[PDB]
């Protein structure tokens, strides 16, 4: 007469029929499974376990530093931005070669290795010779130059794949024109004046550091790295600012919990004595501690109601980063403003 | 005996006849008088049994297939009786009771196929008792012979069967297989937790039977509410344990060896910085913490490299190779009296990840924060150009340094020749004849020709 | 129907499945179960039981009286992804044990798990005196699950005896009685439909004249159609196990139950100790002798007596007399000699 | 005897129109920095090649034309002192 098998369950079914299926006349409502740290990885643990464990004391001491309470001592690590003046200096080429200063401890200067072509420590930046002395033999030796400014101007051109067609030069009247004979020390000055007239060079003071080797191969690397450092400091500042924003609410929660726990301990220890002596009516202290605990919780803890005060964002949830661009941009802008203000003050 | 069955013994020979064909006297004068077939064959009579004029009944053993060809009525009945006694599921005892050397696997499969997993429901077999095809299909003699042969073969095999291997020590789970004293990866539970002494306050709690609500007030009586209030704290302690475990699982803090090795490989200042930045891991995920630490390390390395280069530039060192040479010689001198990040940033070739701004122009940080070939002129051997030999090498364009090498001419003479040719061309609208350039160069014909072709291809002059 | 069934039908008792959610009734039920389990397992620390019962991952099925009084229940932790569940506690109050609630409670637990999830196998570490109950409820001491499924997942318990039960799919254990009874009724009706024992045959024709002489059973038509053979007639009187299987099983259960035979329950591990095998050329334990008995290698009781004596001798040889090992071995010897002396047959085998 | 200068207004206005006042400040800054002697050919090329890129090739031509005009004026009259009014 009765059903001999177990009926399968279906979603959204009435409680009475649920109990009919179960036959146990009750069941938990919340499975409580969402508090699981995670389903076991479903592996094969039969592999021979290691024969050398690490004493749990060492592991506890190893993980202790990650959970210590926040203090004002570590609230000053962040809020510190460091030095921002010295790294952004560009020194010039030094006078004494490192070998000489090294020799400036004993009698090791007896040998002079001044380059024959590097007289006066400036082999370049000294126009010398003219096309009259040009020869195949000398073409292999840098005995002839044109001066610094003219060299830079000429190399400023760029090769494509005519460029010397001047507007009115095609006329025989221009063809008949003559010219003087200048010299490199004069051509450089003339080019300087011309670029002054155009606007590519500063106007002279109201009434050229070619010896510093400022384009040296080292200087380019120094400039690159200085740009990178100025780039990174702002990002570090933004991240530290966000961390400061979070740490303060965390500290407030710490200060609330450290007072909640004392009441918890007192109310817990004021009942163990009842079991110990086995008694009778509840004491006045045990009656009035519960109201105090409930008042504290229900009133004060409402402020900390936000869920994030005790949770650690998980990667699996998705874009849970606390460093979203939409806020990092503004943090970086504010940090740059602060840096500019400090520079103006400094 | 724990068995609840009934043992039947003959009333003449006192021999068990429960599992054998026997004959019973039907005369009312004899009550429960069972005679074994040998007793009713040899005709040994006792008490009031009269084998001369009293009718008898033949008790058959019911040996023939009904459900399974290899199983008879007696075996099925023993199966069900054991299920009643030994319980439906305890297969070893029921299999032993049935007999026939049917291992627990065979009995289990038989019961499943015949009753549990079959084209049938709790009404056994196809339709009804009227179906008698199987019993008539095989004669009783053939089935008995097959059973006897099987039993004899199994008995001989068991007599000659190898002895069972002794049971080894039971395979204890020992959940401590992880590389940590007191951790159970299969359960995700430690053996010593955060507040393992939290149970010390609730391990003696007892509740009054049948209570819970005041019979008068309708509110929980004072002792009940006091007892309940000391469970909330225990639940909160459990939740705190859970949160601590959740933090531990992320960041891979369970890898002692890897983390310790990585910490060892680092230098002193980086180690101090990481130890200072450690506490903030609780508020970030894995990637965020990795980016934070990497950014700090990158800033430190950049500062070190910039300081090193500034120190170099003041000693008159004019190239990275000579800088490294000087550093080696200074190490050797201070002795007389893998490479680190600061040593990679100053390498002659910069790392790829330092050739683009970290945060773009519009203020948003990047997501990944942390040619004309002149022919070789005959009889021309190119000479390598070195920064020590060529003073003004760092200005020539890449398209012209190849020509300089191929033509065996130093930079400054090349610049002078370029200037002279440019002046001569510009003076005359930019057009000149090939012999004009050949004369202007004042060198071998091939060299002047090649330089003129390069210039005209570039576009700074035009051939007349 | 046992008294438990009628009590349940009339509302005297009622079952509840409760977990540590944080309600009022759940806490009362869990605390009652904790108290009962602490009473029945005085050896294990109370803190361990308190932690296990009040856990957020275990379940609990309890039998609750009308004035909210708990009589007994079971605790378990289901491993859903591995298709098996662990039973960690089980007990019924001693004063109310006579009613017979154990079978009903186990049936209810099995049915609930079967009709709520998709688990198959139950693994448990049975007590030393609940083995009879577990065996009667379908469990067996032999494990048919692979080592990888239940290693590193379940927890060891010193002094326990692991067991495994494989549920039979798509059956209702609560109604097992009526279903099995109907199956038995159909089988019996089928047997009766062919049995010829209802025919009252006349006396043998050879004996009709008053003379009694031997008669071949196969000669009679009824017996001939019955398929009787001398071979099967002689074979049916030979028990599967040895004739002394029942008595030796009584003795084995008695000695295993005895707390004085704990060290010999399981063999010594080769990894833990190396010299145990090097010193003893005939290492014997209770499991090995039990298996050999199952193999019928022991032809005479002298074999079992010698095996026990050699177990004691090996225990004394590997462990010093001063150490408790050999003293406990000699005490267990006094115990099995006690049991044998209680048996008149084996009393004369004691040497002088 | 010294010939007259060469008109430069068109050669610079065309350049200013071609580059585009958007990217023009970068081009001017890079060119003046290189002229002063604070860069090498690698940096100047890296910074200016994108600006002077074109398919019709009327930007590099204007650059070369302006440089050639500046060079060739060297042998003509000295202009009126001061920044040119037409800038």
């Amino acid at each position: 007469p009765t059903v001999y098998e177990i009926r399968p369950v279906l979603p959204g079914m009435s409680e009475e029929e649920i109990k009919e299926i179960y036959s146990v006349a009750s069941y938990p409502k919340s499975d409580l499974a969402h508090l699981t740290c995670g389903e076991p990885p479903d592996r094969d643990f039969s592999n021979s376990k290691p024969t050398n464990q690490i004493n749990f004391s060492t592991f506890s001491s190893y993980i202790e530093p990650y959970f210590r309470p926040f203090t004002e001592e570590d609230l000053a690590f962040l809020r510190e931005r460091g030095d921002r003046v010295t790294p952004f200096i560009m020194p010039k080429r030094g006078k004494k070669h490192y070998t000489e200063i090294w020799a400036e401890e004993d009698g090791a200067m007896a040998i002079d290795s001044s380059p024959p072509g590097g007289r006066d420590r400036l082999p370049p930046n000294q126009a010398r010779g003219s096309i009259d002395n040009m020869d195949d033999e000398v073409a292999e030796t840098d005995k002839l130059s044109v001066g610094p400014l003219l060299t830079r101007l000429l190399q400023a051109m760029r090769p494509e794949n005519p460029a010397t067609f001047m507007p009115e030069s095609n006329t025989e009247a221009w063809k008949k024109a003559t010219h003087p004979k200048l010299d490199y020390n004069q051509v450089d000055e003339r080019i300087k004046q011309e670029l002054r007239h155009i606007g590519f060079l500063p106007l002279p003071p109201s009434s050229a550091e070619y010896d510093g080797h400022y384009d040296d191969e080292v200087a380019a690397r120094l400039r690159v790295l200085q740009a990178r450092l100025r780039e990174q400091i702002l990002l570090n500042g933004a991240r530290k600012a966000r961390l400061t924003e979070l740490v303060k609410e965390r500290m407030a929660y710490q200060e609330y919990q450290t007072i909640l726990e004392d009441l918890d301990a007192q109310v817990n220890a004021a009942y163990l004595k009842r079991t110990r002596t086995m008694g009778p009516g509840i004491g006045d202290l045990a009656r009035t501690l519960m109201d105090r605990r409930r008042r504290w919780i229900e009133q004060i803890g409402a402020v900390f109601d936000d869920e994030g005060i005790t949770k650690c964002p998980r990667v699996e949830d998705g874009d849970t980063s606390i460093f979203g661009r939409e806020i990092m941009a503004e943090l970086i802008k504010r940090e740059k403003e602060a840096w500019d203000e400090e520079v103006e003050e400094e | 005996s724990g068995e609840g069955g009934v043992k039947y013994i003959c009333d003449v020979c006192s021999v068990d006849i429960t599992s054998t064909v026997r004959i019973r006297c039907a005369d009312p004068a004899c009550h429960d008088y069972d005679l074994c077939v040998p007793c009713f064959a040899n005709g040994s009579s006792s008490n009031a049994h009269k084998p001369a004029t009293h009718s008898f009944r033949v008790i058959e053993q019911n040996s023939f297939p009904i459900f399974d060809p290899d199983w008879g009525a007696d075996e099925e009945l023993l199966l069900l009786e054991g299920a009643e006694i030994y319980g439906l599921g305890s297969w070893a005892d029921i299999a032993d009771h049935i007999g026939g050397y049917r291992t627990k696997d065979e009995v289990r499969d038989h019961y499943l196929k015949v009753y549990i997993e079959s084209p049938n429901f709790p009404l056994p077999e196809r339709c009804s008792p009227y179906d008698l095809e199987l019993p008539n299909s095989i004669s009783r003699e053939e089935f008995q012979a097959r059973k006897k042969r099987r039993i004899e073969e199994r008995r001989e095999a068991a007599k000659n069967a190898p002895p069972p291997q002794p049971k080894t020590k039971p395979t204890a789970s020992i959940p401590a297989c992880h590389e940590i004293q007191g951790y159970m990866p299969g359960r995700l539970e430690f053996e010593t937790e955060y507040c393992n002494e939290a149970e010390e306050a609730v391990q003696l709690m007892s509740f009054d039977p049948g209570d819970g609500i005041n019979p008068r007030t309708g509110e929980l009586e004072p002792e009940m509410e006091l007892k309940l209030t000391v469970m909330e704290i225990y639940n909160n302690r459990l939740t705190q344990r859970v949160e601590r475990k959740k933090v531990i699982f992320e960041h891979n803090l369970l890898e002692y060896r890897e983390n310790t090795k990585a910490e060892k490989k680092r230098s002193r200042e980086e180690r101090e910085l990481l130890n200072k930045a450690k506490p903030f891991a609780r508020m970030m995920n894995r990637h965020d913490f990795e980016q934070f630490c990497q950014g700090l390390i990158d800033e430190l390395n950049l500062r070190q490299a910039i300081a090193q280069l500034q120190e170099w530039r003041s000693m008159r060192i004019g190239d990275l190779k000579s800088g490294e040479k000087y550093e080696q010689e200074k190490a050797l001198r201070i002795q007389k009296s893998p490479p680190s990040g600061a040593a990679l940033l100053v390498a002659p070739e910069l790392p790829a990840r330092y050739k683009e701004p970290i945060i773009d122009a519009n203020g948003f940080p990047r997501p990944d924060a942390n040619k004309y070939v002149p022919p070789p002129v005959p009889g021309v051997q190119p000479m390598n150009l070195t920064q020590d030999n060529a003073p003004d090498l760092h200005l020539l364009t890449p398209e012209e340094i190849k020509l300089c090498e191929t033509l065996r001419i130093q930079p400054k003479p090349y610049i002078m020749i370029k200037e002279q040719i440019l002046k001569e061309a510009v003076k005359g609208n930019g057009s000149l004849k090939k012999k004009q350039a050949k004369e202007i160069c004042r060198l071998d014909s091939q060299k002047g020709g090649r330089i003129f072709d390069f210039m005209v291809n570039a576009g700074w002059v035009v051939k007349a | 129907e046992k008294p438990a069934v009628i009590e349940e039908r009339n509302g005297e008792i009622e079952f509840r499945v409760v977990n540590n959610d944080g309600e009022r009734e759940s806490l009362i039920i869990l605390t009652g179960l904790k108290c009962i389990f602490q009473k029945q397992l005085p050896k294990m620390p109370k803190d361990y039981i308190a932690r296990l019962v009040y856990d957020r991952t275990h379940l609990s099925i309890a039998i609750v009286k009308k004035p909210l009084e708990v009589v007994g229940g079971i605790t378990y932790r289901p491993f859903k992804n591995r298709k098996f569940a662990e039973i960690v506690f089980c007990a019924i109050s001693s004063d109310q044990q006579v009613k017979g609630y154990g079978a009903h409670l186990m049936s209810h637990l099995k049915d609930y798990v079967k009709a709520t999830t998709n688990i198959e196998h139950f693994l448990t570490y049975a007590d030393n005196y609940a083995i009879g109950y577990f065996k009667k409820q379908g469990f067996t001491k032999e494990i048919t699950l692979d080592k990888s499924v239940w290693m590193g997942y379940i927890k060891d318990y010193e002094g326990g005896t692991i067991m495994q039960c494989t549920m039979i799919p798509r059956i209702r254990y609560l109604e097992q009685g009526r279903m099995l009874l109907k199956q038995k009724e159909c089988v019996q009706a089928k047997i009766r439909a062919f049995s010829k024992s209802h025919i009252v045959h006349p006396p043998p024709k050879q004996w009709r004249n008053g003379n009694v002489t031997p008669i071949d059973p196969l000669s009679i038509d009824a017996i001939r159609e019955s398929g009787w053979s001398p071979d099967m007639d002689e074979l049916a009187r030979q028990p599967r196990h040895g004739p002394n299987y029942n008595q030796l099983l009584h003795l084995l259960n008695d000695m295993q139950n005895h707390a004085s035979s704990w060290p010999f329950l399981v063999p010594v591990n080769k990894d833990e100790v190396v010299d145990y095998y090097d010193i003893i050329k005939e290492p014997m334990d209770l499991s090995t002798m039990e298996s050999k008995l199952e193999a019928d290698q022991y032809q005479t009781p002298e074999d079992f007596i010698r095996d026990a004596k050699l177990i004691f001798d090996n225990c004394r040889k590997y462990n010093n007399e001063n150490t408790p090992y050999a003293k406990s071995a000699n005490k267990l010897e006094k115990f099995m000699w006690q049991q044998i002396r209680q048996i008149p047959e084996w009393s004369h085998l004691e040497p002088s | 005897l010294v010939p007259p200068r060469i008109d430069l207004e068109p050669i610079y206005t065309a350049l200013k129109a071609a580059i585009g006042a958007e990217q023009w400040p970068v081009y001017k800054e890079t060119l003046t920095n290189f002229l002063i002697g604070r860069l090498n050919q690698a940096e100047l090329s890296e910074r200016i090649d994108p600006i002077l890129a074109s398919q019709d090739g009327q930007k590099e031509h204007l650059h070369n034309q302006l440089i050639a005009a500046i060079y060739a004026n060297v042998t003509r009259e000295m202009p009126d002192p001061g920044l040119a009014p037409w800038v």
